[PDB]
């Protein structure tokens, strides 16, 4: 018997280690899910500002561009003014 | 009772056997969540930055436009400016 | 008192539904992080693969390289004999 | 009471409104769940094949680096068996 209660009380014991095992076993997929996602959901902002900031450098260049265009107008003009302040006194 | 207690005897021992297994995997498991903590943590601190640079970047940029816009109205003005000059250099050409 | 009685059911019926979403929210939070970790580990197992592969056909690469050393001897050596076979009979 | 009372109607008013809402915020997280199992059940599929694509693409390295392997021991031999027509060819004119 004095036996038979030592088997039981490590029968007992095993058990206790065993829930704590699960426990800790659970408690490691909760923290990696967690940072998995928290991860995800940073990750996933950076791709809204990098594409934010993508259409924004695109549409500066297309900016440039029509600047470009504005400009060519500009200069060519100031030739036209050229030849006219030229038949004049000519 | 004489072979009962063998059994008993061999059960103590599969018994302790494995409690001092799970007892293995248990501080393995500890290791296994302090790795994961201090791993994700680093993640994290990680793509925090590459936020903040774009951030940095995307306000820089935004400025840029800004001035952009600013350099194009000046031009327009000054063109239509001349835009004047013309039509009336014109008529005096037209008499 | 039937006024209140109304009332305070009301109360607890809003208090059902306050817990029923709680378990939903947190049901979501399950689900998301699920499935994030079960992509994650094929993910890794994707990529311990490629690199297998990437590996081997590195080395495939490493071999064909080591038989053309070996074919240029072979065929040199063809060309020794043929000297011999030529330098005997004339 | 016949003040008590407009507090009451108007709490049961509150109240009323909020359960109302509750109901729209469960019903929405009902879906937000539906989507993210049809979503992820799909990524795990997208994932699956790209691995037995892979797969199957090791299987073959594998085996040509099977055959590879098999052709140098060939071509070895057949070097070898110069190394001896040589040999004797050498001694031959050395007389």
């Amino acid at each position: 018997s004095e036996l038979r209660r030592t088997m039981q009380n490590l029968e007992i014991e095993l058990q206790s280690q065993l829930s704590m095992k699960a426990s800790l076993e659970n408690s490691l997929e909760e923290t990696k899910g967690r940072y998995c996602m928290q991860l995800a959901q940073i990750q996933e902002m950076i791709g809204s500002v990098e594409e934010q900031l993508a259409q924004l450098r695109c549409e500066m260049e297309q900016q440039n561009q029509e600047y470009k265009i504005l400009l060519d107008v500009k200069t060519r003009l100031e030739q036209e003014i050229a030849t006219y302040r030229r038949l004049l006194e000519g | 009772t004489k072979h009962e207690i063998s059994e008993m005897n061999r059960m103590i021992q599969r018994l302790r056997a494995e409690i001092d297994n799970v007892k293995k995997q248990c501080a393995n498991l500890q290791n296994a969540i302090a790795d994961a903590e201090q791993r994700g943590e680093l993640a994290l601190k990680d793509a925090r930055n590459k936020l903040a640079e774009l951030e940095e970047a995307l306000q820089k940029a935004k400025q840029d436009m800004a001035r952009l816009l600013r350099e194009y109205q000046e031009l327009m003005n000054t063109k239509l400016a001349l835009d004047v000059e013309i039509a009336t250099y014109r008529k005096l050409l037209e008499g």
